[PDB]
Formats: C-alpha cells, structure tokens, sequence
C-alpha cells in the first residue's frame, strides 16, 4: 500500500500519496512496461507542471525494461513541446524506448546513476498474416527503426552511421560508457 | 446651507435642535473674532467652519472651495501612489459625481471591488486617498471573519446573548465617523 | 494509482485527481481500444464540458489502438451534436476508428504530433452460423465500410474512390504525410 504522507500548509494540514507529493517538486517516476495508460498519466503531470511553473525543470526517473514503442513516442513529444527543462534520471534498468526517453531530456541536464544499466537495441515487432499486409507493416517498422535511429543521433550527438551500425544487435551499456557515447551529460556528483 | 449641510455632516441630533445650534454658534464667532467695526453679515463661508468643527472635519469637504484639491486628485495621487492610472482616474470620476450634485439618492458615494495581485498599491491608494479628502480610514479584516457566528461581531449580537452591550465594530465606525473610508480586504475569504 | 493535484481557492483547497483537473480544462482523453464503456465516459465529459461553457472549444487526445466502431459513433456523433468544436490531438498513434475520431474534429483544430502515427483500415468484424444468417449479417458490414468511407471523405476532403483505394488494405500514414492526405492541417508545434 503507497504510504500517505503528511504536507505542512499554513491553511492546514492536507494528505497526500509519496508519488503525489512528489508531483509537487517536479518529480515524475517511470517504471514498468510502457503502456498507453501509463504514458498518457506520465503526460498529464508534464502538463500540469508546466501550467504550475513553466520555468522550473522537471524531474523525470526512469526505471522502466522496455515497451511498446509508439506509446512511448507520446511521452517524447510531450517532453519536447513543453517549456519546462524536464531532466532524467536513470535509476535502473533502461531498455531501449526507457533509454529514447533518457536521450529526450534536456540537454545539460540528464544524468544517470553509477551502478545504473542501459542497454539500447533496436525496435522488436512481429506481424503474421497474408503476404500482401506482411510487406506493409514490415515497411512501418523500418520507418519507426530510422525515425528512432535519427532522432536518438539528434539528442546524443553522435554520428547516425554509428547509431545506426550498434543498435542492430543488442548492446548494453554501462554509466561510464554512457557519458563516452553521449547518451548522458555525467553522473551524480552527490 | 445649515439645515442642508447640518443634515448631511450632523446626523446624530435632529434637524430643529441641530439648525438652532449651528446658527447660534455662528453668531458667537461674529462676537470674539471681529476685532473691530467688521462685516455683521454671516455669509455661508462662516457656517460652514462651525459645522465643521461639530463633525470633527477638517472643513475641506463642508467647504465649496475644495474644488482646487477634486480638480487635481487624479494627479496628486499618482505622485503618491505612481502605476495603474486606469485605476486611480477610475476612483476620481466617481468621487466627482458624488459631490457635484449627481450622486445615488441612498446609496454610499461608492462600491469598488479591487481586483488585483499583491503589491500593486491597492490598500495605498485607499488610505492615501483619505488623507487627501481629510476623513477617517476604516479597516477591517475579512479572514477574521470566516465562521458563521462570526458576522455577528460586525453588527453586534442579539439581545439576551453575550455582546450585546457592544454595538458593533462596523456600526460603532461608521456612526463614529460618518465621513470615512471603508476598507474590507480579503473579502473573498469573508 | 492516479495522482492527485491541488488547486488554490479562495475558500479552501480542493483534491482532484490528475485526470479530472485537467478535464476542468477542457482536455478530454481517449487512451486504449474504445469501448462501450469508455466511449460512455468520453461522451459524458464532452456533454458536461458543453453546459458549462458552450464556447470554448474542447481538446480530444487520441492515443487508442483502435476497437469497435459501434461504441465510435457514440463519440463521433456527439462531437458533431454539441455546439463546441472539438480539438483532437494524436498522441503516439491513431489507429482506423482513432483516425477517424483524430479527422472528425473541426477544421483547423486537428493536429498531430511530428512523431506521431496514423493508420486507418476496413473493419476488421466477422461473423460465423448459418449461410442464411451470414448473408444478413455479411451486408451489413458492408454498409458500415462504405459509412466509413463517406464519413471520412465529408472531413479529409478526398473522393470516396481514394478513400476506397486507401482504405482498402492497411496503410501507415507519418505524421507529415497526414497533412498531405488531409486528415489535419499541420504539425502541433507552435500556437
Ligand atoms: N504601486 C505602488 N506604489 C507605491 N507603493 C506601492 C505600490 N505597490 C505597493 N506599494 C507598497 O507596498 C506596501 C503595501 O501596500 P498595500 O497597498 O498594503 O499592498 P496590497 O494592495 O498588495 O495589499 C506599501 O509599502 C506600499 O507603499
């Protein structure tokens, strides 16, 4: 059961959830596989920040193994299009759509833990049918492959051959190699 | 002009006995400030500086000369009290029509509602204007009252009830100084 | 769990959960396959959103995967009904009913994300007993493709033909390339 802590207001004394008196300091969480839901909740608290302080970073952990890929893109865009610089703090495990949104962050301002594992491949889709709506979708998931690989070039900095060239096969990548790839600005000083 | 403007300035005796004070008082002023062979007529300049004295005014507002200090009240306050002159030119037309003959037949010179943020010179402009017209400020603090039982303070309690032998705050102010500024801030907590 | 956000009254402080104060706003949102159930929710937002002010226009997000077309009409048909018109935003994909609920939105308030994607198929419904029975049911469904394909020829602007061409097997549409067939005016960059 989430715990219900305790906020000191000069009105009177209010209850909240950790999470949500989290949500108060511009501390956002991501964990679990990325779903529609659970995407659309990370988007609404962006915008409710945003309306509260538009100048005021936000913070964003990421936890998460890996999801679907175009519920992911909904917290992208969202992350992109609002003011506020919302940073990212990989906590733990970061498959590649929890890595996409690592890169996403503000630059100057992501970071990631020592002991913390990222590991980027690329997008993983199956389709089965008529041969005909095989070769479409096959098409799509190329499309989205070269959409991810530019964007994620984009917000590391790093060259597209190279991207392109690692993400082929399953890669995992340590803290220390993250800041020598670009994935990351540098780790937790304190 | 002394049963008008005893009416107006003097409420608190009735109009026979007030007419017969303020026009006796006249007469003795005539008797001690001559020094000699001066002018016996009593024009309405001399009435109006012994009702003033009765209301414990500062003779600007009974007076027909004050007009020089209306004319220029717009500009005076902007040099006290400089921004928003929207909102000061606001304030001068109204006091204007209220002594130019055209104010309500019953109701008060003026109801304003200051709608605005913090730090913007709403509660200066109100005590500066008092000085400028030479009446009492009123202020009164709305989160006070807050609870149900608490309007009762302003007109005071019921017979047979505890405060009952207090009048009131805002009945006792405003009979004590007929003449003033009101001020109510915080009124949306009322 | 769904957090929850105060907002600042001159009375007192009031809970409201993440997604209620942002439906204060006029920001409705339409996350996973559509439903009898959820489309009863969405209707009822954009009803209660109209009494209490019927000028102000609606924002629709639209992040569903696609689900049945009967619980689509129901939003469809109420964001045509009500006076408000309805802004509707397609955040990471539109599928065949999500298009057309991201094109039924008035012209000039659709908009999409430049990451985001659009597909739109036939229905994909099928029904099985006897042939008497399937033939019955086998024109109706018929009738609800060729519905669809004038429905959304009325609101992108194309010809029921392209619709037709198009709709007749599955198609990803790019952000970008929505604008090109018309399905919304531009890209949801600046306001
Ligand atoms: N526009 C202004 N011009 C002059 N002084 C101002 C102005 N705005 C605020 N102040 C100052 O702020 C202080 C509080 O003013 P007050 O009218 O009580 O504020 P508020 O309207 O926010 O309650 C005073 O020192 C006042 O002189």
């Amino acid at each position: 059961l989430v715990p219900m802590v305790i906020e000191q207001t000069s009105r009177g004394e209010r209850s909240f959830d950790i999470y949500s008196r989290l949500l108060k300091e511009r501390v956002i969480f991501l964990t679990g596989q990325v779903e529609d839901h659970m995407a659309n909740l990370i988007v609404a608290q962006m915008l409710f920040l945003e309306a509260e302080n538009p100048e005021k970073d936000i913070y964003l952990y990421i936890n998460s193994p890996g999801g679907v890929i175009t519920a992911g893109m909904s917290i992208y865009d969202t992350m992109q299009f609002i003011k506020p610089d919302v940073s990212t703090i990989c906590m733990g495990q970061a498959a590649s759509m929890g890595a996409f949104l690592l890169t996403a962050g503000a630059k100057g301002k992501r970071f990631c833990l020592p002991n913390s594992r990222v590991m980027i491949h690329q997008p993983l889709g199956g389709y089965q049918g008529q041969a005909t709506d095989i070769e479409i979708h096959a098409r799509e998931i190329l499309k989205v492959k070269g959409r991810m690989n530019e964007l994620m070039a984009l917000h590391t900095g790093q060259s597209l051959e190279q991207i392109e060239r690692d993400t082929e096969r399953d890669r995992f990548l340590s803290a220390p190699e993250a800041v020598e790839y670009g994935l990351v600005d540098s780790i937790l000083t304190h | 002009a002394a049963v008008e403007l005893a009416v107006k300035y003097i409420n608190d005796r009735h109009l026979p006995d007030k007419a017969i004070d303020v026009i006796d008082e006249a007469g003795a002023r005539a008797r001690l400030m001559p020094v000699s062979k001066r002018k016996k007529t009593v024009n309405v300049a001399d009435i109006e500086s012994v009702v003033a004295r009765i209301a414990r005014i500062p003779e600007k507002s009974v007076s027909q000369s004050d007009r020089d200090t209306l004319k220029n009240l717009g500009d005076r306050l902007k040099m006290l009290v400089f921004g928003q002159d929207k909102a000061i030119e606001a304030l001068t037309e109204a006091i204007k029509m209220a002594r130019a003959g055209l104010g309500h037949e019953h109701k008060p010179v003026g109801s304003f509602l200051f709608a605005g943020p913090t730090g913007v010179g709403k509660t200066e402009v109100t005590v500066q204007l008092s000085k400028a017209l030479g009446i009492e400020l009123l202020r009164f603090d709305m989160s006070e009252y807050m609870e149900r039982h608490t309007v009762s303070r302003l007109i005071g309690a019921p017979p047979g009830y505890v405060g009952f032998d207090q009048g009131g705050l805002l009945t006792d102010a405003v009979i004590k100084h007929p003449h003033a500024v009101l001020l109510l801030d915080e009124i949306e907590k009322a």
